[PDB]
């Protein structure tokens, strides 16, 4: 929104499980929600690409 | 809080009692006592029980290891201090050749903390490097010049009752990370160089700070490998038995616990909802 | 080649048991290639099956 | 009343049917008292609504 995020505001994504709140969060804008997957340097050069 | 399946009370409020007076005891590594990881009770419950019991275990000993935090910033501060004047002894002593000492206290008297837990022990271990190599040089014994082959950190003409006093208190140190001491090393005043005297007390106080901070990242290091086994083995377990409540079992456990808060939120949401799906799993 | 010991250098020599050895700066890769179509021609395999 | 509330929520919040109610639907029977559990939120009966649908997917899932 605002200000560079810090690492305390991502939130984790909650897949396969009842997480009401972060739907009735869909619609707010600084909570992110992050899967928990991070990309690998060589997928991200191939995604760039 | 911690609540895990089938145990009876007594075993559980004993676990939960071990967990609060880890402080107090010697040897807080959990491998130190083998009662309570056996006390999970292998061959008494089912194997998925157990492995969800020796999760639910583990997962509580690193909230516990990580809440109590050895944030040791007063011996931070005490070593800048001693830095510093380390580095005005370095500018007031003579050598034999002066270009040398005035490189590795260039290197040495800009060293302030970068307020972050892993950097500390790298710059303070560049550091030590430093303050070694010109104590060597100013008492005039040799260095090791061959290339890469660095110069290792250790004391300087100390007495061997004095560096067997050390030795003891950093490995208790080793042993007991959270509330550790520091000392004084009954250092002389009469014998030795003063710049020694100096260096002797920096290389004791960052010895003991990389010790502290190692011996908290190789408890982490094997808190989560052991963690993340764990649960691998307990999904691939699981998997078998496809049902609604093993299912959400699954989808809660299928999450990553690298970063330490991912798994203190791992925990968090494995307590919320315990009711709807312990039905997975049989007692007794 | 000079090498490293403990707390010592000393120097290596070892034989080039291929003429693949050579550096591509003072035999390039092309000038395989070129060889290698001689070595066909010799035979008379210059157009390969 | 505990079960003013199971119906408070299955009427005006998830605005479910009549005919499907917790005799017939077991994972709604079994989510049921997670759902009354939170107090607020009530005014986005979408969430509630998506959150059931997200759930009876992993339900009858194949992996």
């Amino acid at each position: 929104d605002r200000q560079p995020l810090n690492p305390a505001n991502i939130e984790a994504r909650h897949h396969g499980v009842s997480d009401v709140p972060r739907l009735g969060a869909m619609d707010a804008d600084e909570p992110l929600f992050v899967d928990d997957y991070r990309a690998t340097d060589d997928e991200w050069t191939l995604q760039k690409v | 809080s911690l609540q895990f399946i089938g145990l009876q009370r007594r075993d559980v409020v004993a676990l939960v009692n071990f967990l609060r007076h880890l402080t107090q005891k010697p040897d807080v590594d959990l491998e130190a006592h083998p009662k309570i990881l056996k006390k999970c009770g292998e061959k008494r419950l089912h194997r998925r029980t157990v492995l969800f019991n020796e999760l639910m275990l583990w997962l509580g000993y690193y909230r516990e290891l990580r809440f109590h935090n050895p944030d040791l910033s007063s011996v931070l501060e005490e070593f800048e201090v001693r830095c510093v004047a380390v580095a005005r002894r370095g500018y007031t002593y003579p050598f034999g050749d002066r270009g040398k000492a005035r490189d590795h206290l260039a290197v040495l008297d800009r060293t302030e903390f970068d307020t972050d837990v892993r950097h500390d022990a790298e710059i303070v271990e560049r550091a030590l490097v430093s303050a070694v190599i010109l104590a060597k040089m100013s008492v005039r014994e040799t260095l090791v010049t061959a290339i890469g082959q660095t110069e290792p950190i250790a004391f300087v003409h100390l007495k061997d009752t004095e560096v067997q006093r050390i030795e003891e208190n950093l490995e208790g140190v080793r042993r007991n990370m959270f509330c550790v001491k520091p000392l004084d090393l009954n250092l002389d005043r009469h014998a030795n160089t003063a710049l020694v005297n100096a260096v002797n007390k920096l290389v004791y106080t960052g010895r003991l700070i990389m010790n502290v901070r190692r011996s908290w990242e190789e408890l982490e290091r094997k808190c989560l490998a052991r963690i993340q086994e764990r649960c691998k083995l307990l999904v691939k377990e699981l998997r078998m038995c496809l049902s609604f409540d093993s299912n959400y079992c699954r989808n809660i456990l299928k999450h990553a616990v690298e970063n330490g808060d991912s798994a203190d939120t791992l925990l968090e949401l494995l307590i919320e909802d315990f009711d709807i799906y312990v039905d997975s799993f049989p007692q007794s | 080649t000079h090498c490293q010991e403990n707390s010592e250098t000393v120097a290596l020599c070892t034989p080039r048991i291929v003429i693949g050895n050579l550096p591509d700066g003072l035999a390039p890769g092309p000038f395989h290639e070129l060889r290698t179509w001689e070595i066909m021609e010799h035979m008379r395999l210059r157009p390969p099956p | 009343k505990r079960d003013e509330k199971h119906r408070h929520v299955v009427n005006v919040v998830l605005e479910l049917p009549t005919e499907i109610s917790e005799a017939t639907h077991p994972v709604l029977a079994t989510m049921l008292s997670k759902y009354t559990r939170m107090s607020s939120l009530f005014n986005d009966k979408c969430a509630f609504k998506l959150d059931l649908l997200r759930m009876v997917a992993v339900s009858r899932t194949r992996r």
